[PDB]
């Protein structure tokens, strides 16, 4: 039982240039020098690779810690960029009077080669480009109001990513912990408990009650943003903030009595959307803030670090075992204490699960004021997080084949519930297989046969709504519950979580904030659809793991590596045997995937959600044409592909013509793409060397020699440019559709 | 002693050499009467990232 | 220091120095004499 | 200047659909500057952008451009003495230009050859030395022709590595 | 004390199964082993009868509720034909089975999992499966009857 | 099964054999080279072709030459 | 190496069982056997999938392929220092002994061993398949 507590070697490197001024020091084929032009790959590939650089493991935490403290200052200047351009490139004060109608834009291009035309008509007697990230409305749901504030925040964001680079050089070149310090999980629990999150939710809630929520209630109520008073005259002036939440009146005395009842006017649990704004109540998104800082706060004081309550995650692993999997747990705790690699396959795999319900749960309780209104930032915000919680996925698949292959210890891990699992493999593996085929033929045969009898002329035989009910009858059931959960299961909610349960329906300004969404046979067919493409990528990615160390066809697989191009082409060709490769595969099955459920989104919002009412029922973007016509592939190809193109394609001559021309490019890279998968590095080496025949003709030589890429960088960039041109394309198209149609 | 002295440029004559018609220093020549006894040392590295190997009298030029 | 400079000297910092340069003259090159179809004559 | 109609294209000075072409692009600049209030910098940006569309299509007019049906300048690259700008002249900055660039290369891939290690200095680019060869190359055309000459631009055939075949 | 449940195949843990409660369970085991392809003591035409006779059965099902004439008043009669169209169709799928599965030696011989040796089933052999798709055809073509019978007679049916 | 050649300018290093992974390569004696040994192809039929003798192998061109040829159970690789 | 070691009955290495182990293939036409001697107790990975503990002593493991039995041979061999051999065992009941073949491992040259499929000339100087057209050739490198 080791006790908690800080260590660090003093001045463990020199801050120094002289490893800057030669490439390739971190390594030791890569140190002396460029002999081919592999080089440069080699290096750019393992310049993060800290495991294969060094043996030790307390180096190579030190490298992570410092990277991580890079990372975050860049983010500090990313957002640092985004506060300052919001404040001096941007019509946020205009966009505050005019939410509904003024367009956010934080984005003036120079006019330089008759680019000025991206300056967009975005209101407010201001041009440039629209902006989609949801930025304003964060900035309005936070309680800014002035350009100031915007400026003031974003050099403390640039202050602050200062001071996250100082801290990496500190925790490198000055105080770099030993590898007993980052080994304190149960300390790292604790803190990033009850000191990250929850102290963070805290402070949050704080700001929330003091500065946003009396901010927003003014704005709510119509008061000019110039004329609302400052935060601090909220925050200290406690008559002004009881003017308009009378419980402030009480001062702490409820909060330390326990008298908390007398907080409900500004700690509500409404749920529902504010009907002014079309965002969530800031009563209830303070006080839910602040019970997520207590359960967290209460949650981090579970594992003992220095004093002896508390737990010890190694006892409550090994102590979970049972009749179906031996020992258990035992083991994992040396596994995820003693490998960085797992540690981050699992963080990556919750990441991206957390970004996908991230976005799931925005679009349906659109979180910030006017963000439901706006479509495009809607939109745009589910695409990205679907988008960055399946790359961090497909990741999480990599570093965990990354440990089994590299820090994966046969002799710790026995009969644990690991070895186990690589002791079935083939049932795993062969039962998701044949998950994935029948999941696979039911629902493309659900639109191949509805696209032949359409085209036989048989709607009756169809699997439509009218001809063949699969009616999602669960996810019906679960609407109904939730619908009903304000009157019986949940009687505190004055309403449900979102309107898209049912009833009463939500609109800002004429175009709703909220719909309440249905769910017919091609919502049935769509999901199954989903479930099908998010089977296959995890068979994919789930075999790359299990099989990474060895199969039947190559048993000796986990000494050629973690990331090899095959074995040959003999036992009939051992091509993309990796698992490394079999990410590869992930990889592009995942961008399929996500594809498809951005799809669903954008023709179901715009289709069945997104609209306008006129007083006489909704008009939706597309008229509810999803119901009818997605239980086809020609009706994907036409009335959501070709039909919503139409804004992308002829948004040439306006300010989408920037999404019509990255439209365009990024079919081209796409296309380039398929040039780097489709062939293999053998015929390439030969054109270089025909190439170099002809430099040597010249006496043109390079003295590093050319060479071809290697395979698996060949397969690498061919898959980095597949998902680059294929999302893209998706961008654009949504980009430009969401913001022509409004 | 036979072959090209040590230290010499050889111009390499085998067809299938990656440093075919190319120069490389005379390492060392084997006067066991061995099949390829000089050895022939490149600056610049084949496919296989090797920099050296063996030729035969006649396959060497200088 | 010295050691900077030539890190400096690398290939990919070179590059970006080289071609940010290049842009920047070639943007001021069509913001003096936009709008350049054809050299006049 | 006053260009004669080649290959069935007439003068984009003369031209109606050039003229139609300005007209049109004007009239959008207007559009969108309606809704723009004189005093705002919007509006300014947009009749500065109407401004820069008027003296563009005014300088096509006048640089001897030939139009077609369809309303937009088309270049005549054959060679004509009437239309050198639209390809020659500006083919011949190119091919200065990029004989200057690939001769500099070449100038320097020879020197550093004759390091110690040339592939290091390969990605550590020899600043000083780089510029001297840079500014050298200024007179690639000459350089090049010298090369030639003496029969030392391209090496001999038995120097170079080929296939077996 | 800390019982394991899953084991290795008959105790050997060098081949390539392992059994467990979906494998090894005693209800699991006796359902299986008391089936018709199972029961290798017994003729191999008489395992086929039963075989195709439920097979012939069930599958007609489908055609009928579910084929392009489920809603004309045809649509057994339909249902049942396509029923036997698809028996035959197994019928020829087991002659040519029958025809090139058994044409090695087979050496090896088989024991059960206690340990005691026992011929090999006759079902498994070319005359034995073409006794046994003798027997599917004929069961399957009774049940197919069957099953339109029962659409024409049994009372809750609809 | 494969076919598998070894050739005259092997010097003998022994990669090729240390790099087979189903025993196919021998190390034999011989006079042509320095260091008095070649490698040899008997047990050829277990050769699964993957071609590891030609990446191991440091003489340029290749002393150990693998061609693929008619596939057996053993060439294919297969537990099955 | 007077003859070759005989396959006796030795116990074979704990292990608990997996869905990687024989096939069909080892009941119809073969399957291999690795025999190795350790020096002590000590868990190993199996190339199957999982780990299992070999026994100090002679130890016995059945394998479907030639190549698992010699990757973990070459496991032990190199990491822990080993010295075993391969049997191929038909489902008539007869083994053979397989690895080294020779009793010395092939990486030693060791006497009484003769060349097989040895060309005695160069990669280039191999014919051109034009000229054994229309022969029994397997190629240029088979004349
Ligand atoms: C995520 C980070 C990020 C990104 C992508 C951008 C992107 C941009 N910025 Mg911003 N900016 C950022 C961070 C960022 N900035 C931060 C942290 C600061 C404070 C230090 C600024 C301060 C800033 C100013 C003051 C200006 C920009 C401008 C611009 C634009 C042109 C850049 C330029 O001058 O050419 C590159 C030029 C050189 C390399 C020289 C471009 C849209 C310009 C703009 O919008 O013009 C209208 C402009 O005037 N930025
Ligand atoms: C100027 C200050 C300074 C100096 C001289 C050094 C010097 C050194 N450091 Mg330290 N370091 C510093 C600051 C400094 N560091 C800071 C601020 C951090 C925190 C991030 C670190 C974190 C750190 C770690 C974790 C490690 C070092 C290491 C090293 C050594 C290797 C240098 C090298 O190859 O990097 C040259 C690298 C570059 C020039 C690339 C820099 C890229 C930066 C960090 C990323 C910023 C974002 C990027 C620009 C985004 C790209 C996007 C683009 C495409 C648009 C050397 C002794 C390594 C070592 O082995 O030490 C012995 C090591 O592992 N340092
Ligand atoms: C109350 C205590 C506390 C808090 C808030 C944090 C917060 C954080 N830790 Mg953790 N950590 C703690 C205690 C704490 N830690 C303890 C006790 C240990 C030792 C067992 C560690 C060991 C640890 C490791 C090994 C790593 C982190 C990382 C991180 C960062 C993850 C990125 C993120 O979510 O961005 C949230 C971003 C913000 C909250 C923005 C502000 C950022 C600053 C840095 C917050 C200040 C936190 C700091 C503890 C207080 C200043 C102390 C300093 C003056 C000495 C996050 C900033 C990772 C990281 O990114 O490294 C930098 C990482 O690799 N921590
Ligand atoms: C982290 C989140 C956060 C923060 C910072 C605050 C902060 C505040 N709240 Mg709020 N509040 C929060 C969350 C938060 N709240 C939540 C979750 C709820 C819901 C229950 C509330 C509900 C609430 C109510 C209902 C009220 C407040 C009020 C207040 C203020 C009273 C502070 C006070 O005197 O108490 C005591 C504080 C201290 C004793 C600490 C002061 C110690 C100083 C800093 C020590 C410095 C000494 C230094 C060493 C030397 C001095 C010299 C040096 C400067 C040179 C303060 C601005 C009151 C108010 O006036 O609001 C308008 C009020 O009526 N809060
Ligand atoms: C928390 C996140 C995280 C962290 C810390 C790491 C860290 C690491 N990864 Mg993992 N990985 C992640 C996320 C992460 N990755 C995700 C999301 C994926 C899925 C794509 C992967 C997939 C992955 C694979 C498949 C591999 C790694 C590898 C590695 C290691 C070396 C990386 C390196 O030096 O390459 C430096 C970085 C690069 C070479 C990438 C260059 C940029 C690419 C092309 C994308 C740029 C796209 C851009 C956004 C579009 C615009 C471009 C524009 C300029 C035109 C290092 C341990 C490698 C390894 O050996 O592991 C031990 C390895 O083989 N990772
Ligand atoms: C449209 C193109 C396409 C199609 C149809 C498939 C189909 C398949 N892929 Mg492939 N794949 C593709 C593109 C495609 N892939 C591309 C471009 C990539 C990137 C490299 C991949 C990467 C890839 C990997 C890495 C994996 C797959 C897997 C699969 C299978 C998933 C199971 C499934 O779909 O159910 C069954 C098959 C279908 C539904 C396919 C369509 C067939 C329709 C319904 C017709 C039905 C029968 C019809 C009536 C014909 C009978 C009559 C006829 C004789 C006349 C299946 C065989 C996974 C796999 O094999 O495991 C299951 C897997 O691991 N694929
Ligand atoms: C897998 C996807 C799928 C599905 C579900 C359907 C479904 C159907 N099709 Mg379509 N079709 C598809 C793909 C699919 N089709 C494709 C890809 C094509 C090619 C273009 C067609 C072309 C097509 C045509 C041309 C026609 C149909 C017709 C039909 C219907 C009757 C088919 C029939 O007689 O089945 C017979 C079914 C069976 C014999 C057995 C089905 C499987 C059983 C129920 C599995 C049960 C396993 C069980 C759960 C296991 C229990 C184990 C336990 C005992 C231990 C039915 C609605 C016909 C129609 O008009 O009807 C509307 C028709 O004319 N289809
Ligand atoms: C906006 C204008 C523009 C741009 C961006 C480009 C861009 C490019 N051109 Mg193009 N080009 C243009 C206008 C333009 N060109 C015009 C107007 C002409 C007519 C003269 C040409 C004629 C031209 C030719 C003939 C070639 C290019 C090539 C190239 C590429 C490399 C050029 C270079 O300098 O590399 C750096 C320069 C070098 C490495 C030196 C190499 C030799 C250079 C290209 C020419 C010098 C040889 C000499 C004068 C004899 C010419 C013989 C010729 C008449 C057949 C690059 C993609 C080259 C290419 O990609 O082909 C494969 C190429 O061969 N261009
Ligand atoms: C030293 C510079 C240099 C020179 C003089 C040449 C010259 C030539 N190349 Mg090569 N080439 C170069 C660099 C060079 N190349 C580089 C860096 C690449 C990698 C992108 C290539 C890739 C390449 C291909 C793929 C092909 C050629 C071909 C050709 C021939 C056609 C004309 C041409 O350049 O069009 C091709 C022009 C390009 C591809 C543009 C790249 C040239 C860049 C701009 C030069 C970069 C170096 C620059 C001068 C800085 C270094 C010096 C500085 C530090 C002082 C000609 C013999 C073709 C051939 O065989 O024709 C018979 C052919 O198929 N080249
Ligand atoms: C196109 C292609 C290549 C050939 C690509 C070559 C080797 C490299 C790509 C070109 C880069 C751009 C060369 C780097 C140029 C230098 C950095 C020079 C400076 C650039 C100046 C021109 C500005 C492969 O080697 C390959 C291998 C395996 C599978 C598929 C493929 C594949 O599709
Ligand atoms: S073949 Fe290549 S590797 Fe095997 S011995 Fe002869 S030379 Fe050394
Ligand atoms: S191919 Fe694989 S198996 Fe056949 S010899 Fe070369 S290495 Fe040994």
């Amino acid at each position: 039982i080791k006790t908690v507590k800080i260590v660090v070697d003093r001045d463990p490197v020199p801050t120094s240039f002289e490893k800057w001024a030669k490439p390739g020091h971190f390594s030791r084929t890569l140190a002396k020098g460029p002999a081919t032009t592999t080089w440069v790959w080699d290096l750019h590939a393992d310049a993060h690779d800290f495991d294969s650089h060094t043996t030790d493991l307390e180096d190579i935490s030190r490298k992570v810690f410092s990277a991580h403290f890079g990372q975050l200052g860049v983010i500090f200047i990313w957002l640092s960029g985004m506060y300052f351009h919001g404040a001096r490139f941007s019509n946020y004060e205009a966009w505050l009077s005019d939410p509904t109608h003024i367009k956010p834009s934080a984005q003036v291009v120079w006019p330089i080669v008759g680019q000025e035309i991206l300056n967009g008509d975005v209101g407010g007697g201001f041009q440039g480009v629209q902006i989609t990230s949801g930025f304003f409305q964060l900035w309005r749901g936070s309680g800014i109001t002035s350009e100031l504030q915007l400026y003031s925040t974003a050099i403390g964001a640039l202050i602050c990513a200062g001071l996250m680079f100082f801290a990496g050089w500190w925790h490198y070149h000055k105080a770099a912990p030993k590898l007993e310090w980052f080994q304190n999980v149960e300390s790292m629990m604790n803190h990033h408990l009850a000191g990250l999150l929850g102290l963070g939710s805290l402070a949050w809630a704080g700001h929330q009650i003091h500065i946003a929520l009396p901010v927003n209630t003014l704005l709510d109520a119509g008061v000019d943003p110039k004329e609302i008073p400052l935060p601090h005259e909220f925050m200290l002036n406690r008559a002004l903030m009881a003017e308009l939440y009378p419980s402030f009146a009480k001062g702490l005395t409820p909060f330390f009595t326990f008298n908390w009842t007398e907080y409900s006017d500004f700690l509500t649990f409404r749920g529902g959307l504010n009907p002014v704004t079309g965002g969530l109540w800031l009563t209830d998104m303070a006080h839910h803030h602040l019970a997520i800082a207590v359960l967290f706060l209460v949650a981090g004081h579970q594992y003992r670090t220095n004093w002896g309550i508390g737990h010890s995650m190694k006892e409550i692993l090994e102590a979970h075992k049972g009749p179906f999997t031996g020992e258990g747990h035992k083991g994992l705790y040396e596994i995820l204490t003693t490998s960085w690699h797992a540690q981050l396959a699992i963080n990556l795999a919750l990441m991206g699960s957390l970004s996908i319900i991230v976005s799931h749960h925005m679009y349906s309780m659109p979180p910030y004021p006017y963000l439901a209104t706006d479509y495009g930032t809607q939109l745009s915000l589910f695409t990205h997080h679907m988008w960055i919680g399946g790359f961090c996925i497909c990741g999480a698949a990599a570093h965990a084949a990354i440990f089994m292959v590299r820090d994966y210890d046969p002799a710790t891990n026995y009969n644990n519930v690991l070895d186990r699992v690589l002791r079935h493999r083939d049932a795993i593996i062969s039962h998701l297989n044949w998950v994935c085929i029948f999941l696979g033929f039911h629902s493309f045969g659900l639109y191949i046969h509805n696209d032949t009898m359409s085209a036989l002329g048989r709607p009756q035989d169809m699997f439509s709504d009218t001809a063949i009910q699969l009616q999602p009858i669960f996810a019906q059931f679960v609407q109904h519950t939730h619908a009903l959960a304000p009157e019986l299961t949940a009687p505190t909610a004055a309403g449900s979580t979102s309107a898209s349960w049912g009833g009463d329906i939500v609109a800002v300004g004429g175009k709703i904030a909220m719909m309440p969404i249905s769910l017919g046979t091609s919502d049935f067919m769509v999901h199954h659809i989903h479930a099908f493409t998010i089977h296959v990528t995890v068979l994919i990615l789930l075999k790359g793991v299990l099989f990474a160390r060895s199969s039947r066809l190559i048993p000796d697989k986990a000494n050629l590596g973690f990331r090899f191009p095959c074995d040959g082409p003999g036992r009939g060709g051992t091509c993309q045997v990796s698992a490394w490769d079999h990410v590869f595969l992930g990889l592009f099955w995942m961008y399929n995937s996500i594809s498809i459920v951005i799809f669903h989104f954008s023709w179901k919002m715009q289709s069945d959600v997104w609209g306008s009412v006129t007083g006489n029922g909704v008009s939706h973007i597309t008229g509810g044409n999803f119901a009818q016509s997605a239980n086809t592939i020609n009706g994907w190809l036409r009335d959501f592909l070709w039909a919503q193109s139409s804004q992308v394609i002829q948004s040439y001559g306006s300010a989408l013509s920037a999404y019509g021309l990255i439209f365009l490019g990024a079919h081209f890279i796409w296309a380039f793409s398929l040039m780097f998968l489709f062939s293999g590095r053998g015929y390439w080496q030969e054109l270089i060397e025909s190439i170099v025949w002809a430099h040597n003709k010249l006496k043109v030589a390079p003295a590093i020699q050319p060479r071809a890429l290697s395979i698996t960088q060949g397969r690498a960039v061919g898959v980095a440019h597949y998902l680059l041109g294929g999302i893209a394309t998706t961008w654009s198209f949504f980009l430009a559709r969401i913001i022509a149609v409004g | 002693q036979v072959g090209p002295p040590r230290g010499t440029m050889v111009k390499i004559l085998r067809p299938e050499s990656y440093w075919f018609n190319d120069y490389g220093k005379v390492i060392s020549v084997d006067q066991t009467g061995v099949r390829y006894p000089v050895v022939v040392r490149f600056e610049k590295v084949n496919y296989a990232g090797v920099s050296t190997n063996n030729y035969a009298l006649d396959e060497v030029e200088y | 220091m010295k050691n900077f400079q030539i890190y400096l000297s690398t290939a990919p910092v070179l590059a970006a120095v080289w071609f940010t340069v290049l842009a920047g003259i070639l943007i001021e090159l069509n913001r003096f004499f936009p709008d350049a179809l054809s050299f006049p004559l | 200047r006053d260009v004669q109609p080649y290959a069935g294209l007439t003068p984009c000075k003369t031209s109606k659909a050039f003229a139609k072409r300005e007209k049109t692009e004007l009239k959008a600049l207007e559009k969108r500057l309606k809704k723009y209030d004189p005093e705002s910098a919007p509006a300014l940006a947009l009749q500065a952008t109407m401004e820069k569309t008027k003296t563009r299509f005014a300088n096509y007019g006048e640089s001897g451009l030939l139009c077609g049906k369809d309303g937009l300048p088309h270049l005549i690259v054959d060679g004509n003495l009437e239309h050198l700008g639209e390809f020659a002249i500006p083919g011949l900055g190119f091919l200065y230009v990029a004989g200057w660039i690939g001769y500099a290369g070449r100038s320097y891939i020879q020197e550093n050859k004759t390091a110690s290690k040339p592939t290091e200095g390969e990605i550590i680019i020899d600043v000083p030395k780089a510029l001297g060869l840079m500014f050298q190359a200024g007179a690639w055309p000459l350089l090049a022709g010298l090369e030639l000459k003496n029969g030392t631009l391209t090496a001999p055939e038995s120097e170079i590595t080929v296939s077996p075949r | 004390d800390k019982v394991q449940i899953v084991k290795p195949i008959n105790g050997d843990p060098f081949i390539g199964m392992l059994e467990t409660p979906v494998t090894s369970s005693p209800d699991v085991a006796n359902f299986l082993s008391n089936l018709p392809a199972y029961r290798t003591g017994v003729a191999p035409l008489l395992r086929g009868v039963e075989v195709g006779l439920a097979h012939g059965f069930f599958v007609t099902g489908p055609f009928i509720k579910l084929g392009p004439l489920r809603s004309t008043d045809a649509a057994e009669l339909a249902g049942c034909l396509s029923g036997a169209g698809l028996v035959l169709i197994l019928t020829a799928c087991l002659s040519i089975y029958g025809a090139t599965a058994f044409q090695r030696e087979e050496v090896v011989g088989l024991k059960t999992l206690s340990g005691r040796t026992i011929a090999k089933d006759p079902l498994q052999s070319s005359e034995g499966w073409a006794s046994f798709t003798s027997g599917w055809l004929v069961g399957g073509l009774s049940g197919v009857a069957w099953s339109y019978v029962l659409t024409q007679v049994l009372p809750y049916y609809s | 099964s494969h076919a598998v050649k070894i050739y005259d300018t092997c010097i003998g290093c022994t990669q090729c054999v240390r790099a087979c992974p189903t025993d196919v390569l021998e190390m034999v004696p011989w006079d042509g080279c320095k260091a008095g040994q070649i490698a040899s192809a008997p047990r050829t039929e277990d050769c699964v072709g993957c071609k590891r003798c030609e990446a191991a192998c440091p003489t340029d061109f290749l002393s150990v030459r693998v061609y693929l040829g008619s596939e057996t159970t053993r060439s294919m690789g297969l537990a099955y | 190496w007077t003859a070759p070691k005989l396959d006796p009955n030795t116990p074979s290495p704990i292990f608990g069982g997996s869905t990687g182990g024989l096939l069909r293939k080892a009941q119809v036409e073969e399957f291999y056997v690795l025999t190795w001697e350790a020096k002590k107790e000590a868990i190993f990975e199996m190339p199957t999938g999982g780990a299992a503990i070999m026994r100090k002593g002679p130890n016995l493991l059945k394998l479907a392929r030639k190549e698992q039995c010699l990757a973990l041979l070459n496991t032990f061999r190199s990491k822990m220092k080993l010295d075993g051999c391969i049997y191929r065992v038909f489902p008539s009941g007869e083994v053979q002994y397989l690895h080294p073949k020779d009793g010395v491992y092939p990486e030693k040259v060791n006497k009484g061993r003769v060349g097989a499929n040895q060309n005695m000339r160069s990669i280039g100087k191999n014919t051109n398949p034009a000229k054994i057209k229309f022969q029994g050739k397997l190629g240029p490198f088979e004349v």
